[PDB]
């Protein structure tokens, strides 16, 4: 009955009641109401007390909402960060159960008047007002893993000049990020990712662009700058393992530099793993010998053997017959000194270069670790610029064959020299000035490589150039231009005078269509100087 | 109503909690000697409300900024102490009286009168503009106030000096709320504009342009250049200036050779080579004579490439030769040909699409004044082989002579204007550029030295805007050189035909009357041609003596009037 009680003494009754509510246990007069907790004091109290009491209770309500975040967010269904954030937020509540202990002892001697209380709790009213704002901005938007570590890096930058609520939010972040940073030292220095609850930025799966994928939500927003070098680090560690300390600081990057000192070793072990063991540069030269048609003493002996059995139509030739000739073509030739020669397979394409002869092309099979560089996506390109060179090699192989048949009616001699001087002036440009210098760049461009995703750039950067400098990228006039050359060989092989001159007006017109389009551009211009040299075709 | 009761209530009114009730705290009996002092003492509570409402209303919204927090969180350290005083005063109430309170609370009636009047002077200011309105309370002189406010300034100006030490050494500004006076735009010309409104008062307007230039120097050094790494306060800005800028030039001269392009862009684009442009005018002669419709760019490149291989321009850096190409302006081939020298990348911030729109505006004038000279050395070459053939016809030298004098009078006007182009336009205006580059720095004394280098050449040459009447007057003189070259070979060839017939008319026989009429009429056509060169010359001199009058118009042109009027061949 505080109404029938004196004034100066009832104030000492409230300060002992108000000294419990700061702990959580209810009181005699200052009671709690069922649930943001709202209290009631009393109907009949002095006006100059309640208006002062209601100024302190915002430290009780801001405590009946933090101890409910500790008892709750410590479960196992929330991850290894909503745990540490709830432990480091529990050491503080202990330091608040002491600041109410020192007051319950200092009150025994009567030395604690209500006006004196309103001064002592001033720091405990500001600290409990930060923990009651993180415990409501972590449950507003459901945060677990990284997103509950992005929040503790922005709620720490907004207090960039307070210095009494930044030394706090820098104690929570420095403690709610050790478990997250303890799996990061397992993903950079090794390939293993434990992460029982799905919270890490990188998750694995069950040919390798789908195994490990960056998760966008769980990025701490202070590793956003290096969100790529993290994933690119461990992935290098797994393609070698299966075959054969970091701390948090603000305004200091003692971890940002630490990631690079490992990524720069994560790549140096893999790149060197591909050059010395299961070598790559001594492995690509086993492709240039066949696909780019560099070995001559092998093709002049293969087409000489497998010609009659190639002119037969498609779905008429038995692959057990071709492969028996391919094996015999390699060993008898000078390609016998090639360790990787046993990976050449015959592959008859269904479509032509948009039968029998126009449907022949080599196929190359490679093992796992090298299949990252040379794969089915970047091998059919080797198989696209091969047929374009096997076609041009076949025609002037028989055009040189009719050269002896006629040599023991006499106006086709000056026309044959017009087509021979065209294909034999395309081969020289297609080989010695498009594919010979461009490859020579790659060989040197692989000595200064730094990481695999760069070699994967110096390679596809070489195939898109060969397919661009050549006529492979449209310019279909070359296809129809080649038809009258090979067909003219058939006419001469049938041993009329009104047909030789018919091919002239047809082929010469097709040739002038080429140089008209080859000239109109912004090398693709030096090709004209290879076609005509003595000023011919000046029209 | 005792005196101890008022002291009980007053100790609450000092905070806002109300006998005394709530703008003065009207008290409602007692003697007049008490009400008067109570109303005077309570006026410290009304000062405590106004300072509390601000630190409570503005501590609610989250759009008050980062500086507005260090202020609203520095009005609290100056209130905990005011809560310590109320603690002590309450322990003694159990003796103190009104007339005793006045001396106790005489000082905190002043601190609660500066702070309660410091939050009204800065009401709507946020960001740096607030750190500039709590500095305008330091010019007060009162040693008690100037040593209080000069402490709140040391807290409010901490976030401001946090962006500054971030935008200077790292060049990464980040403020969701617009506080810093450097406002970005989602490179040199745009994206970084000073903010006239959020500059703190304690930072002079010139110092605010050394930070916006230091931050931009580092942000541009990272992205485009593709490279990665009070009085002590004034010394810090200059220390960061004389190091960052001096490093920006080193990376812009070793990794891109900005200087080696300026010299190479004078040799070719400004005809400063001479050896290369000479051979280039001999090879384009058979091509440009045709109309423009039959001209296609892909053919000329082979000719240009041939010249660079023949002349001395072959011994040259391969990089600068990769950019030297041709472009076709959109007549005759001598009206649409021009070189371009396209430049892209980090070096493109010095030329900025305007220096490439001025050089071509200049290159046309140097190309015309170069073909108008190689024509006049072709004519002067014809006459040295002309007189070596028809020196046996004494009836033709009378009119052939007027063909020589008109030439030697025309080649002077051109061969003299060439010197004014070399010495008084190129060699003189370029010297003031290479002198303000080997001593300049910070890449902003280079742009301003290269930009004015294109405002004098446009002015020293007649390509200005207000000198239009002068250039169109010069073109007429450029045209009279062509009309001579057309009226010369007509008179030249007509004498070689009559000479060739006279050779065969006597060599096969060694008739006589039927040719004397042909030879006789040929002598009669001579005075007809003489009336051409007599009226062509008399009109050529009428367009030059008019040209000189237009030069007396804006000062360097006077050095041209002396070049032409040497020995006073004109001006009577």
């Amino acid at each position: 009955l505080p109404g029938t009680l004196p004034l100066a003494s009832q104030e000492s009754a409230v300060v002992e009641d108000l000294l419990y509510v700061l702990v959580g246990v209810d009181g005699r007069y200052v009671s709690a109401q069922p649930l943001s907790r709202t209290f009631l004091v009393d109907p009949n109290l002095d006006l100059s007390i309640r208006e002062l009491v209601h100024r302190i209770l915002p430290v009780a309500a801001s405590y009946s909402a933090v101890t409910r975040f500790i008892e709750e967010k410590s479960s196992f269904e929330y991850g290894q960060v909503n745990h540490a954030l709830a432990a480091a937020m529990r050491t503080l509540v202990k330091e608040h159960l002491i600041l109410v202990s020192q007051l319950e002892q200092l009150h025994r001697q009567g030395l604690l008047s209500l006006q004196k209380l309103w001064f002592y709790i001033q720091p405990a009213m500001r600290t409990m007002d930060i923990l009651a704002s993180l415990a409501t901005s972590v449950d507003k938007g459901e945060c677990l893993g990284g997103s509950t570590l992005s929040l503790l890096h922005d709620r720490s930058f907004s207090y960039t000049g307070d210095s009494q609520a930044q030394e706090l939010c820098l104690y929570l972040t420095k403690a709610a990020s050790a478990p997250y940073f303890e799996v990061l030292e397992k993903w950079i220095y090794r390939g293993i990712i434990h992460d029982p609850y799905s919270e890490f930025m990188v998750e694995e799966h069950e040919y390798w662009d789908q195994r490990y994928t960056i998760v966008q939500q769980q990025i701490p927003s202070f590793l956003q700058k290096m969100a790529d070098k993290i994933l690119s680090t461990g992935k290098y560690l797994n393609v070698v393992r299966e075959c054969g300390e970091i701390i948090y600081t603000l305004k200091e990057r003692a971890y940002v530099e630490q990631i690079e000192k490992a990524f720069n070793y994560a790549s140096k072990v893999l790149l060197d793993f591909l050059m010395e063991e299961k070598e790559l540069v001594a492995h690509l030269r086993s492709i240039k010998r066949y696909f780019l048609m560099d070995q001559g003493d092998f093709f002049v002996h293969f087409m000489d053997l497998a010609e009659e059995e190639l002119r037969k139509p498609v779905e008429d030739i038995t692959p057990p017959r071709l492969e028996a000739l391919l094996e015999l073509a390699l060993r008898m030739s000078t390609a016998n000194t090639d360790p990787f020669k046993d990976d050449l397979k015959i592959d008859l394409m269904p479509h032509d270069l948009i039968s029998g002869l126009e449907a022949f092309s080599f196929d190359y099979i490679v093992k796992w670790p090298l299949s990252l560089i040379i794969n089915r996506k970047a091998l059919t390109r080797y198989q696209m610029l091969f047929r374009h060179m096997f076609y041009c090699k076949h025609v002037e192989r028989q055009l040189c064959s009719v050269w002896i048949s006629n040599k023991t009616f006499a106006g086709a001699f000056t026309l044959r020299q017009r087509m021979l001087n065209f294909v034999q002036n395309i081969q020289y440009y297609m080989m010695f000035e498009v594919m010979e210098p461009t490859w020579h760049i790659l060989e040197k461009n692989l000595k200064s490589a730094s990481n695999i995703d760069d070699v994967l750039g110096h390679h596809t950067g070489f195939l898109d150039t060969c397919l661009k400098d050549c006529m492979l990228t449209l310019l279909k006039v070359f296809s129809k231009l080649m038809s009258v050359c090979v067909m003219f060989t058939n006419c001469m092989q049938k041993f009329f005078e009104a047909t030789i001159n018919k091919f002239d007006k047809n082929f010469s017109a097709h040739l002038l269509d080429l140089l008209a389009r080859l000239s109109i551009y912004s090398g693709m211009a030096s090709v004209i100087s290879r076609l005509d040299f003595n000023g011919f075709y000046t029209e | 109503i005792t005196e101890a009761a008022l002291v009980r209530d007053i100790l609450y009114v000092f905070q806002g909690i109300d006998n005394i009730k709530m703008n003065c705290y009207k008290v409602e009996n007692l003697s007049r000697s008490l009400r008067d002092t109570a109303v005077r003492l309570s006026e410290l509570g009304w000062l405590h409300n106004k300072i509390r409402r601000y630190t409570d209303q503005r501590s609610l919204d989250r759009s008050f900024g980062l500086v507005g927090q260090s202020f609203c969180a520095a009005l609290h350290q100056e209130l905990r102490e005011y809560y310590r005083l109320l603690s002590v005063l309450h322990s003694q109430l159990q003796s103190l009286t009104l007339r005793r309170l006045l001396v106790w609370t005489y000082d905190p009636k002043i601190r609660l009168k500066t702070l309660a009047a410091l939050v009204d002077h800065c009401q709507g200011r946020k960001g740096g503009e607030l750190a500039s309105a709590v500095h305008a309370y330091t010019k007060t002189g009162d040693p008690y106030m100037r040593s209080l406010v000069q402490h709140i300034l040391s807290l409010v100006s901490h976030p401001v000096l946090s962006f500054l030490y971030r935008w200077i050494y790292d060049g990464e500004l980040e403020d969701t709320y617009h506080e810093f006076f450097v406002a970005s735009d989602p490179l040199w010309h745009d994206k970084y504009t000073l903010r006239k409104s959020m500059i703190p008062s304690f930072m002079t307007m010139d110092q605010s342009r050394k930070v916006l230039l230091i931050g931009k120097s580092i942000n541009f050094l990272h992205q485009v250049c593709h490279d990665q790494t009070e009085n002590a306060f004034q010394g810090k800005i200059d220390a960061a200036y004389f190091e960052t800028s001096k490093y920006l030039l080193d990376v812009l001269n070793k990794k891109y050779s900005l200087l080696d392009h300026m010299q190479a862009m004078r040799r070719y684009l400004l005809l400063g080579q001479g050896d290369f442009i000479r051979h280039l005018m001999d090879l384009l002669k058979p091509e440009l004579v045709r109309p423009a419709t039959t001209l296609y760019q892909h053919n000329l490149t082979g000719i240009l490439e041939t010249a660079v291989r023949a002349t001395n321009a072959q011994f040259d850096s391969p990089e600068i030769l990769r950019r030297l190409d041709v472009r076709l302006l959109e007549d005759t081939g001598w009206d649409v040909f021009s070189l371009d020298y396209h430049v892209d990348g980090p070096i493109a911030t010095v030329f900025t699409r305007e220096c490439m729109s001025h050089y071509l505006r200049v290159f046309n004038f140097l190309w015309r004044a170069k073909r108008m000279e190689y024509i006049l050395t072709d004519i002067r070459k014809g006459h040295m082989c002309n007189a070596k053939l028809l020196r046996n016809m004494p009836e033709f030298s009378g009119v052939l002579h007027q063909c020589h004098i008109l030439a030697s009078e025309m080649v002077h006007f051109i061969h003299q204007m060439q010197y004014y182009i070399t010495f008084e336009v190129l060699e003189c205006s370029w010297d003031e550029l290479w002198n303000k580059v080997q001593q300049a720095q910070d890449l902003d004394h280079i742009i301003a030295a290269h930009e004015v280098f294109l405002d004098t050449i446009i002015s020293r040459c007649l390509l200005d805007s207000d000198s239009r009447a002068l250039l169109n007057q010069l073109r007429a003189v450029f045209d009279q050189i062509i009309e001579l070259q057309n009226a010369q070979d007509a008179i030249y060839r007509a004498a070689l035909e009559e000479l060739q017939r006279r050779l065969q008319f006597e060599e096969k026989k060694k008739e006589e009357e039927e040719e004397n009429k042909r030879i006789g009429e040929f002598k009669e056509s001579i005075p007809k041609m003489c009336s051409q060169l007599r009226i062509l010359t008399h009109f050529y001199q009428g367009i030059v003596q008019q040209f000189l009058v237009l030069l007396t118009t804006d000062e360097s042109l006077r050095f041209l009037s002396f070049r032409l009027d040497f020995n006073e061949h004109y001006k009577a």
